[PDB]
Formats: C-alpha cells, sequence, structure tokens
C-alpha cells in the first residue's frame, strides 16, 4: 500500500479549504483529528512518502492563517510535549516558528509558560539533526516571546543549553 | 487599504569660493537676528476591522488607524458597530501592554492611535483621552519614542483649534 | 430580559428606593444620567427590547418629580420620546405614549416653564411629510410644535378632514395618542388653534389646508375611548381658554 499510502494524505488537504464554512461547532472538530496524521505521513520512511506529503502540510496552514489561528496553534503543542519520534518531532519544529509572530499578546502568555517544559526536553535530546532546527527556531521564538517571561523563567532556561557545550 | 484610503477621497471630492565659504552663511545669520528683534464599502469596510483585533504585524495596525480617522472627518455616522461599541472597546486594552511592555512594535503606532481618539470625541471625552497619556510617560518606557509622540496629536488638535475648555489647558 | 412579566417588576424597584434611600432628591437626579447613556444619540441600533426598558422607569419616577434634577437634565428626556413615537413597532410605539400622558398631567416645575416659553429650547441650547418646524425652532413655543408632530403620524392626513383606518395605527394606539393632545392645552392653549403644517403642502395635490380641528372629528369613530377619548378633548378645551384668558 505504498502506493496506497499517498492517495490517502492529499485528499484530506483540499477539502478543508473548499468548505469554506469555518469557526463553526461542526467545523471545529474536523481539524483537530487529520491534523496530526499528515506527519505520520512525513514519520513513514519513504522519499516518496516524505517529499510528497510534506509540502501539502503546508497547503492547510497558509489558507488559515487569517481564519483559524487559534485552532491550528493548540494541536501543534501538543506534539512537542508527546516528545515524538526524531523525524516527527523536526519538521513539526519549522512550522511553529514562523507562526510565533502571528499570535496576539493577549493569548501569549499561556503560550511561554508551557513552552519552557517543552524547551528543554529537546535540549537534552543527541540527535543531532533535531538539535539544528532549534537552532532556528530560538532565534524566532524567543524574540515575539520574548517580553513575557520575568527574571524567575528565563534564568532556568541558560543553565541547561552550558551542559549542552559539553 | 491604501487603496481603499484614496477612493473616498475622489468618491467625495477630494559663487565663486568667498561666496560658498563665507559670503553667503554669513548672511543667513544676520538675518535671521533683525528678526529676532521682532455606500458599497459596507462589505468592504466590515472586514477591514476583523483583521486588527486578530493581527500582529505592526505595518497592517497603522494603515487601519487612517481608515478610521477619515470617516469621521467626511461624516460617515458612527454605525460600523450598529449596536454594540466593539472596536473601541479594543482600543483601551492596547494601553495595558505598552507601559509594563507587553507589546512589540508600539513605536510605529503610538503616533496614530492617538489621532483616532481625540477627533471622535467632537461627536470617549477630552476628560478620558488625557489620563491614559499619564500612564505612559512616569509608569512605562522611555520617551522619545511613546511619550513625546504622544502628544503631537493632542495639543495641536487642542491649542490650534467655554469654561471647560479652560481647565484643560492648564493640565 | 425579553419577558413583560420581568420588565416591569424591575421598573418598580428601582423608583419605590429614591422616595426613601437616604436623600429623596439626590437619588433622583443620578438615575437619568445612567438611562440617557442607554439612548446616547438616538440614531443608532438600541436592541428594541431594552428600549421599552428605559420608558417604564419613567413613568414611575415623573410621578416624584414634584444637587436636584437639573433643568437641563429633564429637557434631554423630552426630545427622546418624539423620536419614539415615530420608530416602528406596535410595543415601542405604545410605550413611548404613556409615558407622554403623564408628564403634562404631573409636569416637573423645572421642564414646565421651558415648553410654555416663546423661545423656549432656543435658550437652552445657546406619514408626515411637510415642514413642521422642530422643537429648536425659535418664534413658537414647544408646546405649539408637540401638536404638530403627534397629530400627522397618528391620527391626522395633512390634506383634508378625513379619518385615518384603523387598519394602519391600531385603535389601541389611537386611544393614548387623543389624550396627550387634551393634557398640553392645559398647559399651552395655543396650540390647538395652529395649522398642521407650518410650510403648506402642495396646493396641486390637495385643494385646501387643514387645521388641528379635524381631531374633533373622532366621536364618531366606533369604539369606546376614542369617543370617549375626544369627548375629553372638548373638555379641557374649554376649561383652559377661559383659565388663560381671563
Amino acid at each position: 500500500t505504498k502506493k496506497d499510502r499517498v492517495n490517502h494524505c492529499l485528499t484530506i488537504c483540499e477539502n478543508i479549504v473548499a468548505q469554506s464554512v469555518r469557526n463553526s461547532p461542526e467545523f471545529q472538530k474536523l481539524l483537530g483529528i487529520a491534523m496530526e496524521l499528515f506527519l505520520l505521513c512525513s514519520d513513514d520512511a519513504e522519499s516518496d512518502v516524505r517529499m510528497v506529503a510534506d509540502e501539502c502540510l503546508n497547503k492547510v496552514i497558509k489558507a488559515l492563517m487569517d481564519s483559524n489561528l487559534p485552532r491550528l496553534q493548540l494541536e501543534l503543542y501538543k506534539e512537542i510535549k508527546k516528545n515524538g519520534a526524531p523525524r516527527s518531532l523536526r519538521a513539526a519544529l519549522w512550522r511553529f516558528a514562523e507562526l510565533a509572530h502571528l499570535v496576539r499578546p493577549q493569548k501569549c502568555r499561556p503560550y511561554l509558560v508551557n513552552l519552557l517544559p517543552c524547551l528543554t526536553r529537546t535540549s537534552k535530546r543527541p540527535e543531532e539533526s533535531v538539535q539544528e532546527t532549534l537552532a532556528a527556531a530560538v532565534p524566532k521564538i524567543m524574540a515575539s516571546f520574548g517580553n513575557f517571561a520575568n527574571d524567575n523563567e528565563i534564568k532556568v532556561l541558560l543553565k541547561a543549553f552550558i551542559a549542552n557545550l559539553k | 487599504t491604501v487603496c481603499v484610503q484614496q477612493l473616498l477621497k475622489t468618491l467625495f471630492g477630494t559663487p565663486g569660493l568667498y561666496h560658498y565659504c563665507f559670503m553667503a552663511p554669513y548672511t543667513h545669520f544676520t538675518q535671521a537676528l533683525a528678526d529676532a528683534s521682532l455606500r458599497l464599502f459596507e462589505p468592504l469596510v466590515i472586514k477591514a476591522l476583523k483583521q486588527y483585533t486578530t493581527t500582529t504585524c505592526v505595518q497592517l495596525q497603522k494603515q487601519v488607524l487612517d481608515l478610521l480617522a477619515q470617516l469621521v472627518q467626511l461624516r460617515v455616522n458612527y454605525c460600523l458597530l450598529d449596536s454594540d461599541q466593539v472596536f473601541i472597546g479594543f482600543v483601551l486594552k492596547q494601553f495595558e501592554y505598552i507601559e509594563v511592555g507587553q507589546f512589540r512594535e508600539s513605536e510605529a503606532i503610538i503616533p496614530n492611535i492617538f489621532f483616532f481618539l481625540v477627533l471622535l470625541s467632537y461627536e470617549i471625552g477630552i476628560p478620558k483621552i488625557i489620563q491614559l497619556c499619564d500612564g505612559i510617560m512616569a509608569s512605562g518606557r522611555k520617551a522619545v519614542t511613546h511619550a513625546i509622540p504622544a502628544l503631537q496629536p493632542i495639543v495641536h488638535d487642542l491649542f490650534v483649534l467655554g469654561k471647560e475648555l479652560e481647565t484643560q489647558k492648564e493640565v | 430580559s425579553s419577558s413583560p412579566t420581568i420588565r416591569r417588576t424591575a421598573a418598580g424597584s428601582a423608583v419605590s428606593i429614591c422616595q426613601h434611600s437616604r436623600r429623596t432628591q439626590y437619588f433622583y437626579s443620578w438615575l437619568l444620567n445612567v438611562l440617557l447613556g442607554l439612548l446616547v444619540p438616538v440614531e443608532d441600533e438600541h436592541s428594541t427590547l431594552l428600549i421599552l426598558g428605559v420608558l417604564l422607569t419613567l413613568r414611575y419616577l415623573v410621578p416624584l418629580l414634584q444637587v436636584s434634577p437639573s433643568a437641563e437634565q429633564l429637557v434631554q428626556v423630552y426630545e427622546l420620546t418624539l423620536h419614539h413615537t415615530q420608530h416602528q413597532d406596535h410595543n415601542v410605539v405604545t410605550g413611548a405614549l404613556e409615558l407622554l400622558q403623564q408628564l403634562f398631567r404631573t409636569p416637573p416645575p423645572e421642564l414646565l416653564q421651558t415648553l410654555t416659553a416663546v423661545g423656549g429650547i432656543g435658550q437652552l441650547t445657546a406619514r408626515i411629510k411637510g415642514d413642521i418646524g422642530q422643537s429648536t425652532d425659535d418664534d413658537s413655543a414647544p408646546l405649539v410644535h408637540c401638536v404638530r408632530l403627534l397629530s400627522a403620524s397618528f391620527l391626522l392626513t395633512g390634506g383634508k378632514n378625513v379619518l385615518v383606518p384603523d387598519r394602519d395605527v391600531r385603535v389601541s394606539v389611537k386611544a393614548l395618542a387623543l389624550s396627550c393632545v387634551g393634557a398640553a392645552v392645559a398647559l399651552h392653549p395655543e396650540s390647538f388653534f395652529s395649522k398642521l403644517y407650518k410650510v403648506p403642502l402642495d396646493t396641486t395635490e390637495y385643494p385646501e389646508e387643514q387645521y388641528v380641528s379635524d381631531i374633533l372629528n373622532y366621536i364618531d369613530h366606533g369604539d369606546p375611548q376614542v369617543r370617549g377619548a375626544t369627548a375629553i378633548l372638548c373638555g379641557t378645551l374649554i376649561c383652559s381658554i377661559l383659565s388663560r384668558s381671563r
């Protein structure tokens, strides 16, 4: 079913954008379930499957950065705390630094407290590919989530990375 | 909206090295001393207000405070918010994020936040407008970005343009 | 709230406290500031169930208005209703017409001198198809103005002595409009002899212009409380010419 797995991921994408109905109590349940399913298509190891279904997850986000941004960013914080595979956790981390400057400052302070437990585990990970993309997100995340933390939260985070100089 | 800001204007009518080194700069000196001895928009307008509450780029937040200072001069009746006061409640909350500092690019919006507020009061009143500006100065960031561009909309729209108006000029 | 039983029990609770609160006159001026921001400028959407909440607390408090409630606070109450005798409904048209029958019978004495006066409202600031002349104009009292307005919208057509049909305006709505024209003649008797339109209305269409005397052709109109409320419109027109000119 290696060619049967390719056709499954791509038909879920087009029937969300062509709904033209958002913020609905029917439309809220559908976007949570099949959003985690876009990354299992990338988690399966084949370059015909890994290249094809990762460009398809980007069709969903950009057509929904206007309409459903608070629904998009709630399913996505869940996967880092899942602390999954080094291929699954990686390509989700591109998506979350580019939407950091799209949050509102009304909802920002709940998003800061939840990441510092999640941003220390991916500093303790010895996978040399997982450690690379974090040096292209800690530039982008903590510049827009920078000002919202006190002097207590930021002294904990810098004692961890120096133990990654060892 | 820069495409929409303009349509509504025109749908509603609207020398030889002694001169240069000495003799030309020596005589701008002595001349300023003698003077010192002296509605198809209704579908399109409603969509632009849902964007300001939910965006974060502050190049877009600056061109939406000039689209609403033109609907009050050109007297469009205050029916953009037909029942409630949805949009004017959201401008008051943004003053909470600048004083503490929980706002990213307050510099390029604080000259245009305060032009929208004073021009509505001729129809939030000028008692309430000047209590907001006193918070930013003493309790907030430095002056040459926040506090000093905060009063360029007020002073030009209060000193240039009965007994109630006398007490507010002392403040 | 939207229930007719729950709207009239919250209105008689605000007004029974201010008779007994601590300062009976200080708490009358405070309920008039809260309610007119609920109807601050009238050209808005005002949630027409909530328009009926403000006019029922004011039928219970005008009996009690006779820092104080100011003479410029009470003239903001009065222009608020003439816009609301025109705002279409049958539950919102009947709400501002019981409020006007009672403010002429038991008027507050600050409001009562600003309407009989010749300039009137002009010193305080410093179905209808004609130039009536609003309640800001000089050279006429505002009670000369307020009888021209409640007639051509409810119970009179500006061309000829003719009844308005009961299909257009209900005969529960035509009953409260004959009792408001009678309580003002006891206050300002020169209104009943006035012309209906100030600028005359189109002599091409209509042969003759009429005065407000076709109010007194509703003795033949059908039910009680219209022939009985033009029975009472001729009672206080004779009571108040004899006491006006001695």
